[PDB]
């Protein structure tokens, strides 16, 4: 899964 | 529910709840603060975002576990419980979208506040899209795209390329393209141009802002490494 | 609340909730299963314990954060919010104790089940004691001691010294002595004699039971290392 | 803080 703004 | 508590006390308690890792409480306190009807400061916007991001994050993680188990099964219990979690998640998303629409976005004149809220609107329609399947998946997806797009337009006009809200917006819109809209090339293109334009602007920043901006650039880099 | 759901479906959903790290749901499902009125299996007792341990664990961790902030402060908001968390924690403890008293303990004939439930009773009075200050702290403490003591008496008579429930009971009674009852020498004595008598019984065990027992012995060792 | 049966 890609990173979104944590 | 929070109607009888002072706005300042709600904010104070949201910060305590964060320290205690009590994110459902944090979100309820910030919902109460929003419903006082006054605009939110930068710090207060971040408290709102942190609270609901953590609440919905737990729900999304649970939904993915259950959906995977459900898929592997190709009784009604797994479906029932996945539906229970899904309905709770949708309720949280609906609550956040309701706060943005009543009336955070319309009262946000500044680019910093308006972009922040429109990014949030995109994010919570995106979370609705992750679980959507009915006659409304396409409309949900287009609602996310529209919000993200308006935020992008304002941020490109009004903010420098290293602004952390602009960077986090571009990161999440890129994830939308890749994961939701089945547009991996758009996702890659957006991540790369955002990364490169931030790099070229780092020379203008203090040591502190430099650290802030490079932190989010690292997340853009991580996705490009996953995708290319 | 769970009255309309089949017992087997509640158990199934408790296991799903555990996999999804949804411990409040897990606890509600297991409360519903208990309230069906049938005894609980070994596996089902563990599901009950895991669920409420995780729920109350989050509450205790939050309470400690807030109590420390409150102490450092020597407005009413910190106290109010600590009280809110405390009341929620007490409610969870009261619910668990109510399940044990209505009617898990009285229907538990076997040593394995009766010791398990009496350990739980000691544990949840201990959690009440951690936050107690009123006219009832001493009575709460003595309720924990009494439950632990009855469990110890049965476990010493009916279980081998390496039994994991017996070991976990002794571990927690030792923590009670150290942290709650201001009896650190009793705590150290209990941990040491439990550790030594388990060591001397390991030769009777399979590789699997050996791993089970040594895992809890390591926690006894860790406390002795902290305390001596 | 001491360890209890996790
Ligand atoms: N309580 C919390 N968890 C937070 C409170 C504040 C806060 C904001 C303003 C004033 C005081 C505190 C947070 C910052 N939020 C961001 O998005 C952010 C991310 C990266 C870099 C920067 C950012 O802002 C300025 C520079 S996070
Ligand atoms: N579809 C595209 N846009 C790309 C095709 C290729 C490519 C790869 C191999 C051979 C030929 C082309 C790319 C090379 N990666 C980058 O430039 C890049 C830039 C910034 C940050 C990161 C990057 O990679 C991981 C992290 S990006
Ligand atoms: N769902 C869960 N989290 C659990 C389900 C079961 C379970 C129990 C019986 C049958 C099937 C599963 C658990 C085990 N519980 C213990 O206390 C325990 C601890 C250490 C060693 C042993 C133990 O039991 C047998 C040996 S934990
Ligand atoms: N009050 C007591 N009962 C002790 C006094 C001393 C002592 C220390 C220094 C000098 C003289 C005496 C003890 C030594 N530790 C143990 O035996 C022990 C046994 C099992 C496991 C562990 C142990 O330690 C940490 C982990 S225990
Ligand atoms: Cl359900
Ligand atoms: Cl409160």
């Amino acid at each position: 899964r890609p990173s979104s703004w944590r | 529910a929070m109607g009888s508590m002072e706005r300042a006390s709600l904010i104070q308690k949201a910060k305590l709840a964060e320290q205690a890792e009590r994110y459902e409480d944090m979100a309820a306190f910030m919902k109460g603060a929003v419903e006082k009807g006054e605009e939110l400061s930068c710090e207060e916007r971040n408290l709102l975002s942190v609270a609901y991001k953590n609440v919905v994050g737990g729900q999304r993680a649970a939904w993915r576990v259950l959906s995977s188990i459900e898929q592997k099964s190709n009784g009604p219990e797994v479906r029932e419980y996945r539906e229970k979690v899904e309905t709770e998640l949708q309720g949280v998303c609906d609550t956040v979208l309701g706060l943005l629409d009543s009336h955070l976005i319309k009262e946000a004149g500044d680019a910093e506040s308006r972009v922040f809220y429109l990014k949030m609107k995109g994010d919570y329609y995106r979370y609705l899209a992750e679980v959507a399947t009915g006659d409304d998946k396409k409309r949900i997806i287009d609602s996310a795209r529209s919000a993200y797009q308006e935020a992008m337009d304002i941020s490109k006009k009004e903010m420098p390329p290293t602004n952390p809200i602009r960077l986090g917006l571009a990161l999440n819109f890129s994830v939308f393209h890749y994961e939701i809209a089945n547009s991996p090339e758009e996702a890659i293109s957006l991540a790369k141009t955002t990364f490169d334009e931030a790099m070229a602007d780092l020379h203008t920043l203090s040591e502190d802002s430099y650290k802030d901006s490079t932190l989010i650039m690292q997340l853009l880099r991580d996705n490009l490494t996953l995708w290319t």
